[PDB]
Formats: C-alpha cells, structure tokens, sequence
C-alpha cells in the first residue's frame, strides 16, 4: 500500500507527505494510534487528511498508511435493534473495552462475528444471479432478512450450503468465476444505491399527529423539513413520528445533539411496542449517535451511514423512515473542514458547495421498484435550527428548493405551551392534491371538502383577529365574535396535541374525521340559531361545548360511541335553544 | 488532426479543478478526457493555459483519482454539438448524451456551443401577438412571438404548473392580425438545471397528455446529477434552438426550469477560482455570463423561424433584490412574478399585475392586430387597482366604517378584480372573453372616472353587468 | 386609542427592524474586509516567489 | 441588551436543557425574585415529576397555570390598548387571575418553601375560575383539590 508520514498537523487537519499514489476519498489510518482519516486534497507529493478522531498528542514524522478503499459500511443481519456510532462502530461493544468514556483508536466490527443464523436457501445451481437478487432467507427479531446479491456481482451459482446454521462472514454461495458470496457486503457511502425504476408516491405517511396528517400531510416517498428556533418541539415531533408511524423501520440520526436524548431513546423504547406487529419497539430501530462533544469531523460521516443503511431496508421491499435530529450541525462541520482548507466562503461562513450536498441527500427518498422486483419506499424528515430564528439563512432557504412539506415551528406558540407549535399559515404541503383518492377511500367520501371547510374557517378567523386587536371584541357584530369562538374552539381543541398524555399521544385518522365532523355540526347550528336573535353569551353556556374540548382524551376504543352521544346532545342542545 | 496526445503530470487535484504542467500545446477553451487508473473517462474543459501549467474544471466527481496513473487527452479545440433535424423527441443529458436507450444521432453539423452574438442589424422588431389563454398576462402583461419573459416565483409557488399550461394553450390569431398563414405549432426545448424527481415526473406526464413530446428536444440535468454539468446544459438547448429556428423554419419555445441552480453552480466555479466577488458572493462576472445566455433569443430578418424564452427562476426569498432576479430583470424584456398572498387565498394562477411587465406590449396590440381599447383598458384597469389596493391600507388603518363612497367602490372593485379577473383555473380563455370580462368590471365605476379611456371606447363598450357571463 | 396603539406597537416594531437592517450590513461589512486582508496576503506572497 | 438572539444566549439554549429567564418589568415593581415563567422552559421536568414522586396533579396544574397565564396576559396587553371598560366577566376573571399570580406565586423574600405549599397556592389561584376553564386537568383532580381560599392573611 501506498505509505508516508505526517508533515503538518493543525486541529483535525493532517498532511501527510510520501503519499504519491493515494486516490481522492480514500481511507487512512493516520499514526501508531491508526486514526481514520479521508484524503481530500492532492498535492504534488502530499496529500490532505481530514481525521475522524481527536488529534490532540499527534507528533510529526509518525506513519500514515493508506487502504486503498473509500469509506464503507456493511450491510447485513445483525443491524437491527443496535447504536452505532457516527462511522458504525457498535457503543455497546466499545463500553465493554474502554469503561465509561469514548477513547480514540478502538477497533470493533459493525456485525457481530459469532452469532449463529439460521440460513435457508433459495437458488440451486445452474441458476443465473444478478445483482440485488435474493440468494436465501434469514430470520430476525419477527422480520425476514433477505440475504441480496450485490449490485455489481453477476454469474452463474456453482454450489449452495445447505440449510443450517452459519455466521455472516461464512459463503453461503460460490459463483462459477470464483466469487464467494457472504452474508455481508460493503458499499460506499458516498454512492447511491440503484434502482430499475422511481414511482409516484400515492399512499400518506401516517405520523399519528392531528394537524401533521390533516392540513399538511406528506406522501409515503417524499421529503419534509421542520424548522424553529431552540426549544419549539423538533425532537419530541421527531420522537413521536419514531414511536407511532407506520413506517416498517425507522433510521433515526443524531447529529451533533445532546447525550440525553438518546440515552432517552435507549431507555424507554425497549419497553414499548410497536403499533405494527407487537414486541418491542426497538426491534425496528437503527440509532445513529455523535453527540455534540464527539469530533466534528464525523458528523458528516454519520449522515452519510444513516441514508446507506435506509436505502439498504429499502432494496428488501420494507418501507423505511429517516429522521435526521439537525442538518444545521452538519452545515458547520463543512464549514470547519473548508475553513482548515483555506477556501473562500460564500454566505455566512459556509463553502459555495453546501446547496449541491443537500440536495444529493434529499435526492435519495421516493418510492422504486427494486433490482428484485419488489417495492420499497424511504421518506426523509430533517430538521433544521437557524441561528436565532431567522429563516433567511443560506441552510433553510437551500432546503426549501427540494423539499414537499414545510412544517414551520413558531417561538410565539411555544411560549404558551401551545404545541405541537406549528405554524398554520406559513406552513405548505405540495402532496395533498395527490393523497385524495387515497382519503376518499379509505377514511371518508367526503373527507376532503371537511378538511377544505376547516382551513377556510381558520383564514377567516386569522383574517377578524387583526381588526379584532385593535378596536376591541366587544364592537364586533354576532356573526364575527361567532366564527372567533369557533376558531378558538378549532385551535384548542383540534390542533393542540399533547405527546406526554396516555391517549392524547397517538390519533387515528377517522378520530380525527368524528372530531371535525363534530365541530362543524356545532358551527353550522350555531349560525343557524344566530339568526333568531339568541346571544353569543347564551351559546357560549351551553354544557355541550365542554363535550368536545374533551373529545381527544378518549381513548381509540370508545370514541365510536362518544362520537354518536355527542352528535344528538348538539342536535338536542339546539333544538330545545331558545 | 487524428493523433491523440496524452499530458501524464498531474501535480494538483482539489474540489473541481486539476492542474497538468507540460500542457502548453492544449488551446483556451478546450475539451478533455480524463482517464483514470482503471478506465473511467471524465471530461473537463480548459479554463486558463500557461507555459507553465494548465488549469482544467472537471465536471463528474473527483473520486478515484490519483496523481500517479491519471492522464488528459485532448479531444477537440472548440466545444462544439453535433445538431440535427433528429433529435426531435430524444432525451439527453446535461452533456449531449441519449439517456433513452436510442442509438447516437448522425450529425448534419457541428456548431460550437457559446454561439455568436447577432449582428442588430440583422434583428427584426417582434410583432406577432401570443395568446397564452390567461388573462392576467393576454390583457395586462401581453407576449409576443421572440420574447423573453421570465417567470419570477418562490419556494412553494406553482410556476412549473403554469409554464405547462401556457405550453399547452399557446397560439397565434391570424384571423385579428390579418395575416391569414396557418399555424404551426410550436416546437419545444426543455432544459432542465437539478431538477427533482416530482418536478420531472410531473412535466414528463404533461408532455405526455398532451402529446407533445413528438415534437420535444429534452435535456436533463437531475438533482444528484455533478453540478459543474450546468455550466453547459442551456448553452446546448439554445445551439438547438438557433439551428432548428434559423435553419429549418421551426418556431421554437425554450424553457428553462431554474435559473438559480447556473448561477449556484456559477458561484462555485467563481470561488474555486478566488474571483473579485459582486454581491452575496456571487462573482463580478455573472451579467456577462447570463447575458451571453438570454440574448440568444428573438426574430431575424429574411428568416420565418423564431426563438422564444421562458425562464423559470425561484427567488432565494421573497426578495426582488437578490442578485439573480436583479440582473435577470436588467437583461431580459419583463417578467411574470407570482404572489404568495393571492396563492393562500386559494387564487390559480397567483400572478400579481402591479409588479409584473412586458417591454414589448406595445408592438404586438392595437388596432388590425388585437383590437383598437387594449392599450387603454389595461392602462385604466392597473389605475384602478392600485387605487383599491392603497384604499385597503387607508382600512386597515382608521377602519372601512369611516370611508366615502368611492372608495367602497374602489375596495369592492380590487375585491372583485381578485376574485373574477385573476383566478380562472385550468381554462382556456379567449382575447375576446378576457376583454369582455375586464369591460364588465370597469362598468362598476362611474362613467366619468375612466380618465384614460377614450370617450368614443367607452360609448362602445361600456355598460355590461357581470352577471350577464358569471351569473 | 390611537395615541397608546401608536406607542405601544407601531415604535417598537421600526426599531427591530431598525436594528436588524443595522446587523446585517454590519455583517457583510465584516465579510468584505475578510476577503480584502486575504487578497492583500496573496499579493504580499506573490512577490516573492523566486527573489 | 436583553436579547435573546444574541449569539451567547441562542447558541447556549440550542445545547442546555432548559432556561430561567429574568424579567426587568418584574424587577421594576420590587417583585423579587424576578422570574418570568412563559419564556423559562425545564425539559427535564417530566422524569422526576408524576405519581410516586411528589404528587400526581403536579403536571396537569403546571399547564393549567401556564394556559391561564397566557391568556391573562394577552388580555393586559389588550386593555392597554382599548380601555378597561369592553372586558367581560371572563376576561376581567382572567385579569384577575394574572395580577394574583405575580404577586402570589412569583413574590417571596428569602422564604424558603416546601413543594405542598406551593402545589397549595397553585391550588387556591385556580380556584378563581371556573370548573369550564380547567379544561387540562382531569375531572377526578378537580373533586379531589378544587375550591380553596389564600389561608395566608
Ligand atoms: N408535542 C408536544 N407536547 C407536549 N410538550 C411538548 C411538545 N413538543 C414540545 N414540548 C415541550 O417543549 C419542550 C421543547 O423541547 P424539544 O426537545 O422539543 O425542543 P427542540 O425544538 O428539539 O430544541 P433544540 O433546538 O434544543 O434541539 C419539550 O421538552 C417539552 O417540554
Ligand atoms: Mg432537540
């Protein structure tokens, strides 16, 4: 291999000299510690490393040795139910080595080598193999792991083993060319996986969140970014679309935020269920963890290893969810590599090429058709933190030219507890127009002319509260201190959801549909009965109003029949009005 | 010649440039190959040739090259583009190659790809009048045949959706302007910057409900396609254009998704290159460079054929002041700018009259080419509207109990004009309906406040209710 | 009504955004002078290349 | 300045787990110790509160404070404005609500106080209003603490 020695070190930045021969993205273990390092520069002799560990003790003149290989992960039983770290290293294997604390120069590997899987084949020799074909069948904490070719492999199969029980790293099938195929393959993180064809996503995301999977839904391949400021309810939304969506498996990844969060995760998902199949919830969850104290080189590792190991569950015909906890925390990790390079910035301090990466992320959701032929789906929802709040920033406004939803955060709601915080009026949806067969069929024939009445309800009432703030309510006529209370009602009792309650937490779509058929029904009495002179303090009084401010604490099981008792109580309660 | 000569000597990989010292024999402007170590060929282009090295711009991806067993061969002087008459309903990439499965195209010629400016004496004025079915720019913001008329939007405004349709709906009037030649249709050109998989997949379905794309020449740059490519997708689309229009008689429509991701790739280039900086770091050069790219368009005398542009550019916010939509503005001839506000209340198409234009209204309306009230209709329609839209803040400011009559009835007019002229949804309206539309909200003012139209007009044509139509 | 509407909404919007605009150019102001101190660096290091 | 999107406050609540922020406008009436409750935030709060550990109304009482004082203070900025003569009987209670909370709750001198006490003037100041209006807490937490007066005279 090629090999040299350090020449200059400077904060996570090293140049190494005698490198004549290295490639662009390679791997390098850079000292007698055997750091990982990517070359990103050639120069001449030279060559520039950009080091995944902490640099700190490193003296000149030690030896940096090259792989010849570009940054990679494998891909295999045995991901499931496991947290790695930013360059897929197992945390829970490293704890057995180094104590409490994360040391430098420790070597794990991603799957563990002396676990026994019990292997069934499905191919026979003299069968034709191509890539991202099934070779055999695997079982799994209640999945079925399809053991796929990899996608640049193709022959004819010379011999199968025979039903058993084998570890990953042992061929289970032997090509006619000498090819050995494991349970296990590498790929580069940097290179999208293929795919024969990309479909048009017409089947939602069900995220369990009222105002989420109502006003502004998102499909089953698309893309979402939910902005705010600090402490607005990005994590707990994030937190919530991991434990109630319908998603097959979900790939949550922790860029540069706090340690608490996902010892949080760690701890109580074990103990839940998932809404799918039952067992435990962490049966379907890949962690991704690089904490905001760990090397900031590695944040932009971490990205990359979470959307490869998304696009691999989505080559076996799952449907995958990724969350990405802040994108803003890998924005600054390029901008700290590019200001060691002694580039020139664009905006705010960050390299011109920042929009292009983003972009290249996002691009990896939608719906395929596989190599195998079957059908799988990754959505992405990424999170950004502006700086102070301001959505003019070069990071939020380069996502909003490739994302379909908007989900806006608003610091204002937050402060009186009103969350989930989303800001109804510069918050969009590009996929509702082509979820509504999928509604009318599934939910309610009319379920989108309700949802339409809602929305115009809630423009009304935005469009009163500006003269209602300046001369006072109380000039206001029938008519409009009418449609004020019924906003209110709207916004208490529909849109604010609460994630810690035990009922509250999880909605289904037709408890949504009853509780807005409800509102409407009062609504359209109201006005009826407002024409006979009767006040706005005698309707106001009325007992059937507290009915449906408590209507989103009862549970799934007896909303059928609050739903029928509230409905006559209003018809009731109207009729008998004076 | 028919030699290939190779420059080992690779002494600088970083970011998108290469530097090959011994290179004094490769021209300014030139095309490469580069060659890896194990048979991967890239290209690039020569931006700057010395006697002491060479600098090259590379438009795939760095990855797996090295300096030991890396090697560039020139492959022609002058970028240039193999045209032909075939290439109608072909797709290709950003760079000239079929991505459709199709054999490669037997060139008629070949044409370098930065073109050459025409000579003005060799223009013509553009005349013929377009109707593009939608009221607000067939009234108030009229085309005409050899325009560029950028459309100016923002993040989550439906400006693909509205380029579709006014390629769905466009035609000549022969019969009003009197020339009586039957029309062709129009030929299109699609260049595509980053475009994503929805947008793409919603044009495709598009061109193909309508059956356009027998008559389409598509070239595709995706969004996780190399961003150095974008330098020279337009320049291709526009050497087509030109060879179809000025050779073969064709009428031919460009569009051009988003104008933003050039002049991102632009920036890049530019700060790779360490170039004196204009504004936001976009670099001093950048009116030259989309000048040389807008001005390719328009009507040459002695020649039947025309090119018409269409941009389409997402503002970086909502902000006419950004660097790109100011230098656009600067070189084109008026814009379409969509309006967030009309877009929430539920209005199709969101195009907003007051900040919008058309530089060459003038020649294309009148009497014997529309009809003789056009110009002063729709001076006195953007009269009354911006008078009810400065009567909506005076409202907002002491309260709608405290006005006179004139202005509800100005308020009222603004309000109606919203609700009737603008949104139309997806039908196609005549001249004539749009004229007699916009008569019957003139006839809710008094007779004697139409300054601008002139007396005898107003005999004629005043005096319709709105009902008579949308009641 | 309108003298306490005045002063308690219309003045203190105008002076955030009176200091935002302020924080802005101040900003890009910085920005410009970075780039100068790097191109006055690269002049200084040109003229010395072979002495 | 008292900003909060300055560089050191926002990037410091972007990595800690919640805030205690202090108010000048409370400083200035001699209130002390000056904390304004709607822009402090605890994230923690939940995990060591609930049954088994202090008392199980705590996180329901917490919202329902935080809910009423809210709406008392849009409605101080809205009289402000306006006048104190279009108010009703609901807002005026809510106008009520919010000038006994800050003179109450917030104010102490070197007091020091137990969690019960506490949890007991929270009590008393939500019995201001009425049983529709303490729509967070649940219908069995209101037959077992509603309707207590300040016994602190
Ligand atoms: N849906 C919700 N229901 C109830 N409480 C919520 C909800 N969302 C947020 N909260 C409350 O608001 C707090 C906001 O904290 P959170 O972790 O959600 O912030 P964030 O937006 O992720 O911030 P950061 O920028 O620091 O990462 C939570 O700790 C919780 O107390
Ligand atoms: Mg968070």
């Amino acid at each position: 291999m090629i090999q040299g020695v350090i020449q200059k070190i400077a904060g996570p930045a090293v140049i190494a000299k005698g490198m004549l021969g290295a490639r662009m993205y390679d791997i390098c273990k850079v000292g007698e510690e055997g750091l990982v390092g990517e070359i990103i520069r050639l120069d001449g002799d030279t060559a520039f490393v950009q080091v995944y560990e902490d640099t700190s003790g490193l003296k000149v003149g030690e030896p940096v040795v090259s792989t010849g290989l570009p940054l990679a992960v494998e891909l295999g039983p045995g991901m499931l139910n496991g947290i790695y770290d930013g360059i897929q290293r197992p945390l829970e294997r490293i704890r057995e080595k180094t104590g409490i604390y994360i040391t430098r120069g420790v070597v794990v590997h991603a799957l563990d080598r002396e676990k026994k899987w019990a292997w069934t084949p499905m191919v026979k020799p003299g069968d034709e193999v191509r890539g991202g074909m099934v070779l055999g069948t695997v079982p799994e904490f209640g999945f079925t792991h399809k053991i796929l070719v990899p996608p640049d492999v193709r022959g004819r199969v010379k011999e199968v083993k025979p039903a058993g029980e084998y570890t990953v790293e042992e061929p289970v099938v032997v090509l006619e060319d000498g090819t050995e195929l494991k349970m296990y393959h590498t790929w580069p993180v940097r290179r999208a996986r293929p795919v024969q064809r990309k479909l048009d996503p017409n089947t939602p995301f069900l995220t369990g969140m009222r105002i989420l999977d109502v006003l502004f839904p998102v499909a089953m391949g698309g893309t979402a970014a939910i902005p705010g400021p600090f402490g607005s309810g990005k994590t707990v939304t994030q937190q919530s679309l991991a434990k109630w969506s319908n998603a097959d498996v979900v790939v949550y990844v922790g860029c540069g935020e706090r340690g608490n969060e996902m010892t949080d995760v760690l701890v109580e998902f074990p103990e839940l269920t998932d809404p799918k199949t039952g067992g435990p919830l962490m049966h379907r969850t890949v962690l991704i963890a690089n904490t905001s104290n760990m090397p900031v080189a590695a944040r932009e590792a971490s990205i990359y290893v979470g959307v490869t190991i998304a696009e691999y569950f989505r080559d076996q015909g799952f449907s995958v969810a990724l969350m990405a906890d802040s994108t803003s925390r890998w924005a600054e990790a390029l901008r700290e590599i590019s200001s060691r390079l002694e580039e020139m910035p664009a905006e705010e301090g960050y390299p011109p090429y920042l929009a292009a990466r983003l972009a290249a992320f996002y691009e990896r959701a939608g719906k395929v058709i596989t190599l195998g032929g079957e059908e799988g789906a990754v959505t992405i929802v990424g999170a950004v933190s502006p700086p102070g709040g301001d959505m003019s920033e070069p990071v939020t406004q380069s996502t909003l030219r490739i994302v379909g939803a908007f989900w806006r955060l608003d610091a204002s709601l937050a402060f009186r507890r009103h969350f989930p915080a989303i800001n109804w009026n510069g918050s969009y949806s590009l996929f509702t127009s082509a979820l509504d067969p999928w509604y009318r069929e599934n939910v309610a024939e009319d379920y989108p002319e309700l949802r339409d009445a809602i929305s115009e309800l809630l423009q009304r009432e935005a469009g009163l509260q500006e003269i209602v703030q300046l001369v006072g309510p109380d000039a206001l006529q029938d008519a409009e201190r009418l449609v004020i209370e019924v906003g209110r009602i709207i916004r208490e009792d529909f849109l604010q959801q609460n994630a810690y309650h035990e009922v509250d937490a999880y909605c289904s779509m037709k408890k949504a549909y009853g509780i807005m058929k409800m509102i409407l029904a009062f609504y359209k009495e109201a006005e009826a009965a407002i024409k006979r002179g009767v006040s706005i303090d005698e309707i106001l009084q009325l007992p059937v109003l507290e009915r449906i401010g408590r209507a989103r604490y009862v549970s799934e099981e007896e909303f059928p029949a609050y739903f029928e008792e509230a409905m006559k109580e209003i018809q009731g309660a109207f009729k008998a009005l004076a | 010649d028919l030699l290939k000569k190779e420059y080992t000597g690779i002494t600088y990989i970083s970011g998108p440039l290469l530097f090959v010292e011994n290179a004094k024999d490769l021209a300014y402007g030139a095309i490469v190959d580069i060659k890896d170590g194990t048979g991967r060929v890239r290209g690039g282009q020569v931006i700057e040739v010395s006697e002491e090295y060479a600098v090259i711009q590379v438009f795939e991806e760095t990855t797996g090259l090295d300096l030991a067993t890396t090697s560039v061969s020139l492959v022609e002087d002058v970028a240039r583009l193999g045209v032909s008459k075939e290439m109608l309903g072909r797709r290709f990439n950003g760079i000239g190659k079929p991505i459709d499965g199709l054999p490669p195209i037997t060139p008629e010629k070949r044409l370098p790809i930065t073109g050459l400016p025409l000579n003005p004496v060799a223009r013509r004025k553009p005349e013929q009048f377009i109707q593009t079915g939608i009221s607000t720019i067939d009234v108030m913001n009229t085309l005409v045949r050899g325009q560029k008329l950028p459309i100016f939007s923002g993040s989550g405004l439906p400006a693909n959706e509205i380029a579709a349709q006014i390629a769905r709906q466009a035609t000549v009037r022969p019969d009003l302007s009197g020339e009586g030649e039957k029309e062709e249709p129009f030929a299109v050109v699609f260049a595509a910057m980053g475009i994503t998989q929805r947008e793409l997949s919603y044009f495709i379905q598009e061109f193909e409900r309508t059956g356009a794309l027998s008559r389409s020449v598509l070239f595709l740059n995706k969004a996780d396609d190399p961003t150095i490519e974008r330098i020279l997708t337009p320049r291709m689309a526009l050497t087509v254009a030109e060879y179809l229009a000025f050779e073969h008689d064709y009428h031919v429509l460009v569009i051009l998704t988003d104008m933003t991701n050039y002049c991102e790739a632009l920036r890049e280039i530019g700060a790779a290159r360490e170039e004196i900086p204009g504004r936001r770091g976009y670099p001093g050069y950048m009116y030259t460079d989309l000048a040389t790219i807008y001005e390719r368009a328009g009507v040459v005398e002695g020649k039947k054929g025309s090119v018409t542009q269409i941009p389409i550019l997402s503002m970086p916010d909502d902000d006419r002041t950004h660097p790109i939509p100011d230098l656009t503005g600067y070189i084109t001839e008026g814009q379409i700018q969509l309006s967030r506000e009309l877009h929430r209340k539920g209005i199709y198409p969101p195009i907003d009259p007051l900040p919008s234009l058309s530089r060459l209204m003038n020649n294309g309306v009148g009497k014997g080419k529309t009809r003789e009230d056009h110009k002063q209709v729709s001076d006195q329609l953007y009269s009354a509207y911006a008078n009810g839209v400065d009567i909506r803040k005076l409202v907002a400011i002491i309260g709608e109990d405290a006005l006179t009559e004139n202005d509800r009835r100005y308020l009222q007019f603004a309000d109606a004009f919203e609700r009737f002229f603008i949104n139309q949804g997806q039908q196609n309206r005549s001249i004539e309906e749009s004229l007699q539309i916009a008569w019957a909200l003139l006839s809710m003012l008094p007779q004697g406040e139409l300054k601008r139209i002139s007396k005898d007009h107003i005999g004629k044509y005043y005096g319709q209710k709105l009902e008579e139509i949308w009641g | 009504r309108r003298v306490n509407a005045l002063e308690q909404v219309v003045i203190p919007g105008i002076r955030a955004q009176i200091r935002f605009i302020q924080q802005v150019l101040e900003q890009r102001e910085r920005e410009d002078t970075f780039r100068l101190k790097r191109i006055k660096g690269k002049i200084e290091a040109r003229e010395a290349e072979e002495e």
